[PDB]
């Protein structure tokens, strides 16, 4: 049948296909993460709270999973020519600032890239993670400057709570898909909690999926 | 300064004067007497498995037996097509990469992606195993396609609108295209290798001389994003792959759209294309899960392969015309005969 | 760059201009007699037999 | 009574259908091949054997009037298969019912119903199933089913009945509900500690009560007819309730695969013509 | 690359030795490995053969049993432990690595060697032994084979090594037709099924050496007498 040669080659490459196979079953654990900001939005506070050019890798494990998180800054090309790239992205880590919704709008870009990447095509059936840094800035500037000078026709009190459960609410807004989760948490500075946070917003995530998977959702 | 402006819209207005002047008939009308091509039945020969994510990029070797593969899983896989051996399983220090070439000699092997940055891999080495030749390193955007002039020049198009002319030797760009408005995305060598033309995310496929490093001509007429493009066997026309849903051959010396491929049933956009030997077929590889050939002179859809479970995304041809190899992101390559 | 840009998209124009450019029907005349010529060795139009077919059982 | 007959032939009709048209959606479509849907291939296989192997003799039994005219290894062979299969049904049912209680309460092993963590336990609990159906079912081949006129088929050997109808179907049945209820309370807790339901709560509501409904009334009446003093277990009431036994193994295809999206789509895709 | 081989020495006949090859400087664990062994005043003689991983093992059919080929990849290092002895298992071990894949050219390396002292298959046939030749013309060395090597893939295993007076065999040409890496284009492999030739166009001083041709259709591997090539 074979020779010599060709049964050698068959032989190397059925250990080349074990190697593939068991790399594929150590990376098959990993928890993929998309951080996906807006420009001075809280991703270095978020990433350093975590832990010349191309996306930047941020690996850590916390109580046995090991995300891996994806910062895409340097690409300052149109989104959606590598948005396929990360089409099974376990979530997208979305940071917005909520004291940048007077100064520059700033706030008016986060809500439409919100909307951009939430309706997405290939973001379908992924969880965005709603992070709302730099929660101690809004704290005061709300008292000094008013809500109204970024969102029209607010008619509501200038308030700490109500500010931001509506800022909460408009970004849930532009969400369609049922299957879609949005894990709206509000972080301020440095808290040192926020990893626990994305773990329990990951592992219902992975709940979700499993049970749409089984025919349960 | 409006003299300027005034200037540029009436040179586009002579330029599209002087292209209309010598459209004296369409090749549609002259290509109506020829015999039009039975339809043909490729089967699947060749099912390459291991891939463990969505495939990017192929490039066949200039023996039309090894070809290279480049998946989001951090492998580059160089198949034995003819016994589906793996006889590579290179790991990838960016799992991002979005092309591969495989340099004619044989001897090296280049990919990137969105680490920015052209890793180029010697397989012809003493130690037995495959190290990392270079880094062609200096581009701003994601590395979208990469073409081996030898094994001392490769020429890449970038995201930042940009195709570069490298000395891997030394490690820097030689020379720089610029002028894309959008993203470039395809690379085409030209048979001779003095010319290439590239595709880029303005609707605009632009001609490039490699030795004196600039643009030649300009051709337009997708109304979307080109995705894949691809010169004639001949070397004096090239197709073009959009996400509009249409191929358009586009001739160098007429300097005009020659001639447009689009079906009605057809929406989805199109990631690859590539001629035949004789080139008499237009293989394109499109997101509706399959590939379709076209007749190259009659825009007749010769043929649909199909088999594929998710998008096509590349696919090529051998130097000997034999099989046609399509990679798809369902983790699979597929090999047509 | 507003004038720079300007300067080098003019004459990038000017020398595109200055292009010989050959009848329509010479290039589909040139595209049928490369395409008829080479039709006998392009083994995708017809079915090779499997004498000489590398990809079979 | 010829209406039981062409009833049962019906029943025969519909279970091979639901159940190829299962078996071959798995095949073709390459999404459905998860580990968690290799519970409900077992489960199809399972009832296609029950309408293959066994109905037709219930069939024949039913035309004839009740009367066996068959060697007595016919007899055995006959409610051995019989028993395999029923067990084997109620016990997918059960390792469906484990499956999803991994899936909720064990979410990073489960991943996605994939790896080699979940591939193994799928295979160990479908083998455990198969197994157990067959030391269940295996002592009446073993001429244990003791039975006086030579001319009737039935199991009538308290030893045997109360043992096997506790460990074939209360057991599993208490497993099941445990687990079931495990898992709602469990989703409960996670939606309140957050602070769909309604699909997740449905699905469970209506394939435990598909389970009660179909399976329940049959072995409560055959545990009371074996050991009660004096118990009116009327002809047609076994009739029925051997039916429901057999409506259950043609409705478990709709509850399982019609309420899957994807699978929904396979079939749509498969009966497009 | 280097391949250094100790253990050789004087050994009884009933006596056991552990000859050790440690691997410097390449992918070793990605090598097979080959023990060919070179009786004093004799031609070459394949002995073992491990494949990468330790997969498959072969032996020669006259140290079946005997002999034991071993491998140790965390520290680079091939064992050959030798059991029984006879006064025939005299000669110089060499260690020859051979990746096998396609286009790979196997037997490329071959270690130092250790001369170890003591106190059916494809017949590889020559019928040259000595040629004297003046550096300067054309040199023609024909191989027989008792089997057609033309493997119906289409290929023949063919191997032309040169063997330097007092050195370790040299890779000269792979499959009849590809010339190694490092070796000019003087040399040149050709042949039909069962005759080959090498032709060498230009002899110069460093050609003076003995020339073999190895079949690698099934194992066992075959060598040839030996055509020596001197002034
Ligand atoms: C219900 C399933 C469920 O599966 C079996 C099972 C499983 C597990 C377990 N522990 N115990 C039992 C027990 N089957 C019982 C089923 C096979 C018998 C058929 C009964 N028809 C007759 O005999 C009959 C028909 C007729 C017509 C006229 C006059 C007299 C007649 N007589």
């Amino acid at each position: 049948t074979l020779s010599a040669e060709e049964r050698a080659a068959l032989e190397r490459s059925k250990a080349i296909e074990k190697n593939l196979k068991e790399d594929g079953i150590s990376a098959a654990k990993d928890v993929k993460l998309l951080l996906l900001g807006a420009g001075e939005s809280g991703k270095n506070t978020i990433v350093k709270q975590m832990k010349t050019t191309g996306i930047v890798e941020t690996h850590f494990t916390f109580k046995n999973l090991h995300f891996r998180l994806f910062d895409v800054g340097a690409q300052r090309s149109e989104r959606k020519k590598w948005i396929h790239c990360f089409e099974d992205v376990t979530a997208i880590i979305f940071c917005v600032a909520l004291s940048g919704y007077d100064q520059v709008n700033r706030m008016h870009a986060s809500l439409k890239l919100f909307d951009s990447i939430c309706n997405n095509k290939f973001f379908i059936d992924t969880s965005i993670i709603l992070f709302l840094n730099k929660k101690d800035l809004f704290g005061e500037k709300i008292k000094k400057s008013p809500l109204t000078i970024c969102f029209p026709e607010y008619t509501g009190p200038n308030t700490y709570e109500d500010a931001a459960a509506y800022i909460q609410a408009q970004f849930e807004s532009k969400n369609r898909s049922p299957n879609k989760e949005i894990y709206c948490h509000m972080t301020c500075s440095t808290d040192t909690n926020n990893i626990q946070v994305v773990f329990d917003a990951v592992t219902d995530i992975i709940i979700a999926n499993n049970l749409r998977g089984c025919g349960l959702y | 300064l409006d003299q300027l402006r005034q200037e540029a819209e009436q040179l586009k207005n002579q330029i599209r004067d002087a292209r209309k002047a010598c459209a004296d008939a369409t090749l549609s009308q002259i290509t109506n007497n020829i015999d039009p091509v039975g339809r043909i039945q490729m089967r699947t020969r060749r099912t390459l498995r291991g891939h463990l994510a969505k495939i990017y990029a192929m490039h066949w070797g200039t023996d039309s037996r090894l070809l290279v593969s480049a998946s989001q899983d951090g492998k580059l896989i160089i198949w034995d097509s003819y016994t589906t051996n793996k006889v590579h399983a290179i790991p990838l220090r960016s799992s991002w990469v979005m092309t591969c070439a495989y340099a004619p000699s044989g001897n090296y092997v280049a990919c990137g992606g969105l680490d920015n940055i052209c890793s180029i891999y010697n397989l012809k080495t003493r130690e037995g195993n495959v190290r990392v030749s270079r880094e062609l390193a200096g581009h701003t955007g994601y590395l979208s396609c990469c073409r081996f002039l030898d094994d001392n020049q490769i020429v890449t198009s970038s995201g930042d609108t940009t195709c570069a002319l490298w000395d891997i030797e030394t490690g820097q760009q030689t020379t720089t295209f610029t002028g894309h408005t959008g993203d470039v995305m395809s690379l085409s060598l030209a048979p001779d290798t003095r010319l290439f033309v590239s595709g880029a995310c303005d609707a605009s496929a632009k001609l490039w001389d490699v030795r004196e490093g600039m643009c030649r001509q300009t051709f337009t007429g997708h109304e979307s994003d080109i995705n894949a493009i691809c010169f004639f066997p001949n070397g004096n026309a090239f197709a073009t792959g959009s996400d509009d849903a249409t191929c358009r051959l586009f001739d160098l010396r007429a300097d005009q759209e020659l001639m447009t491929y689009s079906h009605d049933n057809i929406i989805c956009g199109i990631t690859s294309v590539s001629f035949s030997k004789s080139g008499r077929l237009l293989l394109a590889g499109y997101d509706d899960f399959n590939c379709n050939v076209w007749d190259a002179l009659k825009a007749d859809r010769a043929g649909v392969l199909a088999g594929h479970d998710n998008r096509v995304s590349c696919l090529g041809v051998t130097d000997d015309g034999m099989a046609v190899a399509t990679g798809s992101w369902d983790s699979f390559l597929k090999i047509w005969n | 760059a507003s004038i720079a840009q300007a300067r080098k998209l003019v004459e990038q124009l000017k020398m595109e201009a200055n292009i010989d450019r050959i009848k329509v029907s010479k290039a589909a005349a040139d595209l049928m007699a490369y395409c008829e010529a080479h039709a006998k060795e392009d083994p995708l139009l017809t079915p090779v037999p499997a004498s000489e077919n590398p990809f079979r059982e | 009574h010829a209406y039981y007959a062409l009833s049962y032939c019906a029943l025969i009709l519909a279970i091979v259908f639901g159940n190829g048209l299962v078996c071959m959606a798995v095949l073709k479509e390459r999404a459905l091949q998860t580990t968690t849907n290799y519970l409900v291939v077992s489960l199809a296989v399972a009832d296609l054997l029950v309408a293959t192997l066994v109905m037709p003799w219930v069939v024949y039994l039913e035309v004839t009037g009740g009367v066996w005219n068959f060697s007595r290894i016919c007899c055995d062979v006959f409610v051995t298969l019989d028993v395999m299969m029923c067990t084997a049904s109620i016990w997918n049912l059960c390792a469906i019912s484990i499956d999803r209680y991994t899936a909720v309460v064990m979410p990073v092993h489960y991943q996605h119903g994939t790896g080699q963590s979940s591939c193994r336990r799928v295979a160990l609990m479908i083998t455990a199933v198969w197994v157990l159906a067959f030391a269940v079912s295996c002592p009446l081949l073993f001429g244990f089913n003791t039975t006086g006129d030579p001319t009737v088929c039935s199991i009538s050997n308290p030893d045997f009945v109360i043992y096997s109808s506790v460990v074939s179907f209360y057991l599993p049945f208490g497993v099941t509900v445990l687990v079931y209820a495990r898992i709602y309370v469990v989703l409960k807790q996670r939606r309140r500690k957050r602070i769909r339901e309604k699909k997740a709560t449905q699905m469970v509501a209506i394939v435990l009560g598909a389970f009660i409904v179909c399976w329940l009334p049959f072995f409560l009446t055959h545990v009371l007819n074996t050991h009660c003093q004096t118990c009116h277990v009327s002809p047609e009431l076994y009739s029925a309730t051997t039916w429901l036994g057999y409506v259950n193994s043609a409705l478990n295809p709709v509850i399982y695969t019609t309420f899957n999206i994807e699978f929904r789509k396979a079939f749509l895709k498969i009966l497009s013509c | 690359v280097q391949l250094v081989e100790s253990g050789g020495g004087l050994v009884q006949p009933g006596g056991s030795r552990k000859l050790s090859c440690s691997a410097s400087g390449f992918a070793f664990s990605s090598f097979g490995m080959h023990w060919v062994r070179q009786a004093p005043e004799k031609g070459l003689e394949w002995v073992a053969y491990i494949s990468s991983g330790s997969g498959t093992i072969y032996y020669a059919d006259t140290v079946k049993g005997r002999f034991t080929i071993s491998r140790d990849d965390p520290k680079n290092t091939l064992f050959l432990q030798m059991t029984s002895l006879r006064s025939e298992d005299t000669a110089m071990y060499y260690c020859v690595r051979s990746i096998y894949y396609y286009g790979s050219s196997p037997f490329d390396f071959w270690g130092q060697g250790t001369t170890l002292t003591v106190s059916s298959d494809i017949v590889m046939t020559q019928a040259t032994s000595s040629v004297p030749v003046t550096p300067g013309e054309s040199v023609s060395i024909s191989c027989r084979s008792s089997k057609s090597l033309l493997h119906s893939n289409g290929n023949t295993y063919l191997y032309w090594f040169l063997q330097r007076p007092g050195q370790s065999p040299q890779l000269l040409i792979y499959r009849m037709s590809n010339l190694a890496s490092g070796v000019p284009d003087r040399f040149s492999g050709s042949g039909s099924g069962t005759a080959f030739t090498l032709t060498i166009s230009r002899l110069e001083a460093e050609d003076v050496g003995v020339y073999y041709c190895m079949q690698h259709l099934e194992y066992p591997l075959t060598f040839g007498a030996g055509t020596k090539l001197e002034l």
